[PDB]
RNA sequence: CUGGUAGUUAUGGCGAGAAGGUCACACCCGUUCCCAUCCCGAACACGGUAGUUAAGCUUCUCUGCGCCAAUGGUAGUUGGGGGCUUCCCCCUGCGAGAGUAGGUCGCUGCCGGG
RNA sequence: AGUUCGGAUUGUAGGCUGCAACUCGCCUACAUGAAGCCGGAAUCGCUAGUAAUCGUGGAUCAGCAUGCCACGGUGAAUACG
RNA sequence: CUGGGGCGGUCGCCUCCUAAAGAGUAACGGAGGCGCCCAAAGGUUCCCUCAGAAUGGAUGGAAAUCAUUCGCAGAGUGUAAAGGCACAAGGGAGCUUGACUGCGAGACUGACAAGUCGAGCAGGGACGAAAGUCGGGCUUAGUGAUCCGGUGGUUCCGCAUG
RNA sequence: UCAUGGAGGUAGAGCACUGUUUGGACUAGGGGCCCUUCUCGGGUUACCGAAUUCAGAUAAACUCCGAAUGCCAUGUACUUA
RNA sequence: GCGGGGUGGAGCAGUCUGGUAGCUCGUCGGGCUCAUAACCCGAAGGUCGUAGGUUCAAAUCCUGCCCCCGCAAC
């Protein structure tokens, strides 16, 4: 169970921090979250 | 066996609906009651409880026999008419505890087609 | 007497204000022992009174002990200051209020009954009287 | 619809002229049959369901649902949520076919078939038995059964009492 | 062994029946819905009943074993 | 330490002929590999199989499991094979799946054997793609031990094992109730384990009840 | 019923091969035979041993009272 | 009158008993289409009215359970004052719970067919 | 090849003997088919017609022998010391 | 801190009782918990409802699973307890990521620091036909100042100018 | 202060839950005398006995109930600072 | 009350790191011997004090009790 920055793929800008269990979710999470630079929803993956 | 009462389980669902919907003058509730022979329908406000308008497949007018589903469409069109007459433009649909699948969805979309807005 | 299982070991002392809530009216037995003043009554006192009554009745009659020692009490040992926690439980008691019928008898005559209840009362820290159905 | 035809032809008039009903709808019917294995062995092996499910579906003609435990029990080494046995609900044409097959073919195949207990009534008007060993049914071979187990057969009725239920099942052919 | 407690959370009511109240005001802090939310009233994440429009507080009975609160201008 | 815990599969009589193989010259692409001089293998035999590289060993094992009539394994033998290149696993399945499908045995027993191979709780849901070269070997051997087999047959299990696991495997093969036919270029392991020897030399296969 | 889930289930004619009692009902097993019983339809034929038409509990059952056991055997051997 | 739809703290319910009806509400019939079930046309969903008031449902009867429910008193109590002070008594005001007399098979409102 | 090996053990039915075959005889038929796939540490007989091996007979005895005492048939290896 | 000091215990956060029917309320007063977890144990849309008993039943028994009946909750509510919840906040399924960005009239609490609730506005989305709900979880604990360092980013500065 | 409207669960009371408990009915089951007996099942024992149920007691951390007071406010009432 | 421990008959591990029963002596049996010992060959003997928990599974991790050896208290 670990804290996780989430960076945008179009920007590379770390828009969010959240958590995951590092065993039950062993991969870089991907989630669709708003990027305020672009002012649209965008796919963010873990760093 | 004690069989079910369809109407009672229907009203249990209808309470799930009504815990999130009620009617007001600005935006009444459009209730759909369904039977095996016909469909009844009403437009009512709950602050007052006067059924502002209505329609049904039991009337002396407009009768037809297209396996009850296009009859449902007719009831939708007819509440749309009879409500736009009395000034209503906006309401919240109440599926009565029935699903938004068949006769009910047909009623609804006939209303949406004619002069009635959700 | 003791309660077998207790949820909270340590418990406040309480009050004995007011007349007894119920149990003032002897119901089961013919004769009974009424408390006129309030007091605590221990399991030991109940045991003593019961045995004395039963010996004078020589295994006759039917006895009822209405009260039970639910509550507990602590005492700190000697040489121990105040504080550093509440004491350990030592004994079980019944807070008896005035009017309460602590003991009842059926199954024996007037004389035997009155005399056995008299013998019982002297083991108790409460002023009593004796009362019939 | 051998036995449904039979039912509506002969037994409803016969049974209502016996029990003297005030209408044609007081007359009993079979609502349903419910078959249930009751597997507890599945705590320790997964192959057992893999046998029983296929075997019921062959015996019955529609897939069984694996039922699960409502609560956890340590005396059976049983955690909640585990899969315990399977069941089927047969209604209509297939319950009638199942009774047809049953009395016609499989009940006689039992070792010493001298009928079945008439006292086995729930008190409300339904009946239950249990096939001790599933090889009694023809749809399944003996050479496929690694290990035998039984299953409860519930015959549910709209009958209000044991008498009416027994007469229904006697007219349909249950000994 | 023992001897720890938590800071008390100042629960209970915060405005009275008949008391005018500005929007957003807190009306009843609580755990769960010891008082249900009513008319012009919400329930927050921590179950607090707050007013949504300017108005006058009113405590009102629902069915027997339950209560609510409403705000009426 | 590691040691393997084996379920009591079947205990057929020591001395029963498990495999009768008659004398026969073999060839896979036409080219001769060797000549078998005939022999038999009994139950309880810890048969080593020895040879250089490209000697005919893996080929011979494939012939066994394909049931050449020149190599009659008796019935009730219950073969169980381990390959040099680990094809016996399904690279799709997790290992609890891969081993709970092929285990005839109880879940508890399945987990006991995995524990005896020293797989942690974290590992059960890993892909076979996701495993050490040694853990894959342990998977196939644990799967082989859960299968009800009375006749193990093992082409080079010494490959990606450490000292602890090689000692535990030595113990296994040396204590194993059934019968076993293994290959290994470890002289140490084969000396420690070999009760009997199958030898390929100069295109001549032979058999010896020696070490 | 759904599609694909349930097994092949079809109307099949049982026949008691003790007395040729014919009887239609649904099942999921050919027994590698077919007939056209009840003219107007094909039906596979799931032949079988004893049926309700022949079982002794549904019919006569006094049979197989063959010997009393050891007694007639003694008296038959020694007169 | 009846089918929906509401409000009202169960005096509104639970239970029991009785009468009626494809005008409606139903049960029922079927799965041919939509769509459906860890399986199942039971449910949902669709298409129909052959049989029925058995049950749901409408109406009516009841005090068995439940619910409500005073009056009077008792408890406890604010304030004041007394003592003999594990506690208690008195004056004024308020005032239960329990229990009892008694009430209850609902009461109001809207729309549509007949 | 646990085999047409092996032949136990058991079931049924027979035969003899003897007043009598359960305890408790022997033999037969059918069926069953056990253990055993050459024996740990140790230990025994034998130098020639012997050892090994095969059958036979006698006594005791109604019946009851793998035991005992005699019989012949076949017939070796080895002895440095 | 401390019924002298000391030993022993405790030191921060949550929950009950004490706490005297608003709130608050002490003690080396009585009881327990926390320093997490969950990628579904969240969001929505739809669906339904538990414990336990009575029997009837093949392995299967006091008690696995099944049928009928009774049953306002005697269950469950990730976890302590209190409050609350069955017109769900309890259970399944589908689709998803609102476990969003900017903020926030106004209130609670409160020495300060801080903590708490927040309708609603805008942006751009998820679910749903729609209404509408969604700024984590039934609620209340799950945490720690600055100073100093590190990482990423930036139409900021850059000791004469670049 | 008066009137009016409200939150609130104390005192008390009560047992409608949870615990503690008395007496009675009744019992799964344990101990013994045993009948037996593959101790299988019975004669069963007041020697106990989970629970279940009827009546009656008890509660700071129990509540179907529930005051007085005190608190919040509203008012134009009536005084007062 | 505080520490150690409780595992075949004895002494000791193994526990911390869940699947693994071990070392020495001894016991029983058979051999050697005139017999005993020693030696050689085989075998048995522990459900890990106990009652409950957690876990797929416990000597092993958690809890209560009961015992033994020390140290204190008395
Ligand atoms: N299917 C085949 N087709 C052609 N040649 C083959 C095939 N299988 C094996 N061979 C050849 O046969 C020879 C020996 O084969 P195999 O791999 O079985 O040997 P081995 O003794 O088991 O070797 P190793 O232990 O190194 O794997 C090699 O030359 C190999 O290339
Ligand atoms: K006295
Ligand atoms: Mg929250
Ligand atoms: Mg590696
Ligand atoms: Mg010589
Ligand atoms: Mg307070
Ligand atoms: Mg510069
Ligand atoms: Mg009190
Ligand atoms: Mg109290
Ligand atoms: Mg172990």
């Amino acid at each position: 169970r670990v804290n996780i920055t989430l960076e945008c793929t179009e920007c590379g800008d770390r828009n969010y921090i959240t958590t995951k269990n590092k065993r039950e979710n062993p991969e870089r999470i991907e989630l669709k979250k708003y990027c305020p630079r672009l002012r649209r929803v965008t796919l963010h993956r873990e760093t | 066996i004690t069989k079910i009462d369809k109407n009672k389980v229907r009203k249990k669902r209808h309470a799930r609906v009504r815990s999130k919907i009620s009617g007001t003058e600005s935006r009444p509730r459009l209730n759909v009651f369904r039977s095996n022979k016909n469909i009844y329908a009403q437009i009512i406000d709950d602050v007052n409880g006067v059924t502002l308008a209505s329609a049904s497949n039991l009337d002396k007018d407009f009768g037809s026999a297209e396996s009850k589903v296009d009859a449902a469409s007719k009831v939708g069109e007819l509440v749309a008419k009879r409500a736009s007459e009395k000034g209503i433009t906006s309401v919240t649909f109440d599926r009565g505890g029935y699903l938004y699948h068949g006769r009910v969805k047909a009623l609804a979309e006939a209303a949406r087609e004619n002069g009635l807005e959700f | 007497l003791v309660p077998k299982r207790v949820k909270y070991r340590r418990e406040f002392r309480g009050n004995m204000r007011g007349r007894a809530k119920g149990g003032t009216e002897v119901a089961f037995g013919e004769y009974g022992l009424q408390a006129v003043e309030a007091s605590w009554i221990t399991n030991r006192q109940i045991e003593a009174a019961r045995i004395a009554m039963t010996r004078y009745m020589k295994r006759g009659g039917k006895v009822w002990i209405k009260i039970f020692p639910h509550k507990s009490y602590t005492s700190k040992p000697i040489g121990v200051r105040m504080g550093k926690g509440k004491g350990a439980p030592e004994g079980w008691v019944s807070p008896v209020k005035r009017g309460k019928i602590m003991f009842e008898i059926a199954g024996v005559p007037e004389d035997v009954a009155r005399e056995a209840l008299r013998l019982a009362a002297h083991k108790l820290p409460v002023k009593t009287k004796i009362v019939k159905r | 619809n051998r036995l449904k035809d039979q039912y509506l032809k002969e037994i409803v008039p016969a049974l209502m002229s016996k029990f003297n009903y005030d209408s044609v709808m007081e007359v009993p019917k079979i609502d349903k049959i419910v078959i249930n294995t009751g597997v507890g062995d599945a705590t320790a092996n997964a192959k057992v369901l893999d046998s029983a499910v296929e075997e019921l579906a062959l015996i019955t003609g529609q897939k069984p649902v694996i039922t699960k435990a409502k609560n956890s029990i340590a005396g059976f080494r049983l955690r909640e949520g585990m899969p315990i046995g399977a069941k089927v609900t047969l209604r209509g044409e297939r319950m009638y076919d199942f009774l047809d097959k049953l009395v016609t073919v499989s009940l006689p195949r039992v070792r010493d078939f001298r009928g079945v207990s008439k006292k086995a009534f729930d008190g409300r008007g339904n009946y239950t038995l249990g096939v001790r060993e599933q090889l009694i049914f023809p749809e399944i071979d003996y050479d496929q059964v690694s290990k035998v187990r039984g299953m409860d057969v519930v015959i549910v009725t709209t009958a209000k009492s044991d008498e009416e239920s027994h007469e229904l099942l006697t007219q349909l052919g249950m000994p | 062994s023992n001897g720890r407690d938590s800071e008390s959370k100042r629960l209970g009511a915060k405005r009275a029946d008949g008391q005018f109240v500005t929007g957003g005001s807190i009306l009843y802090r609580q755990r769960g819905t010891k008082i249900y939310p009513g008319t012009n009233v919400g329930r927050g994440g921590d179950d607090t009943l707050f007013a949504k429009t300017d108005g006058v507080v009113r405590f009102e009975r629902m069915g027997r074993d339950k209560k609510k609160v409403s705000v009426y201008p | 330490p590691i040691k393997i815990i084996t379920p009591d599969n079947r205990v057929i009589k020591k001395g029963n002929t498990i495999l009768s193989a008659k004398e026969t010259a073999y060839e896979i692409a036409g080219r001769k590999l060797f000549e078998t001089k005939a022999f038999s293998i009994k139950a309880g035999d810890k048969v080593a199989l020895i040879g250089e590289n490209a000697s005919g060993k893996t080929t011979f094992l494939k012939e066994i499991i394909q049931e050449n009539p020149n190599l009659l394994c008796n019935p009730q033998a219950k073969i169980a094979y381990f390959d040099q290149e680990l094809n016996g696993l399904n690279q799709t399945k997790s290992l609890l799946e891969n081993i709970s499908e092929i285990s005839v045995q109880t879940k508890q027993v399945n987990r006991e054997v995995l524990g005896s191979m020293h797989f942690k709780e974290s590992d059960l849901h890993k892909e076979v793609r996701m495993l050490s070269g040694g853990e894959r070997v342990k998977l196939l051997l644990s799967m082989l031990l859960l299968s009800d087999a009375n006749f193990l047959i093992l082409d080079q299990p010494t490959n990606y094992l450490d000292i602890y696991a090689m000692e535990a495997l030595e113990t296994l093969i040396k204590q194993f109730a059934g019968t076993v036919l293994f290959v290994s270029h470890d002289r140490t392991f084969v000396n420690h384990v070999a009760e009997q020897l199958l030898v390929i030399e100069n295109n001549e296969m032979n058999f010896h009840r020696m070490t | 019923m759904k599609t694909g889930i349930h097994p092949e289930y079809r109307p099949v004619v049982f026949v008691d091969t003790s007395t040729d009692f014919k009887f239609l009902s649904g099942s999921t097993k050919s027994s590698s035979e077919t007939i056209k019983w009840e003219d107007g339809n094909e039906y596979p034929l799931l032949r079988v041993e004893i049926s309700s038409d022949s079982h002794p509990f549904y019919t006569g059952k006094q049979k197989h009272a063959t010997a009393d056991g050891r007694v007639d055997r003694f008296n038959k051997k020694y007169g």
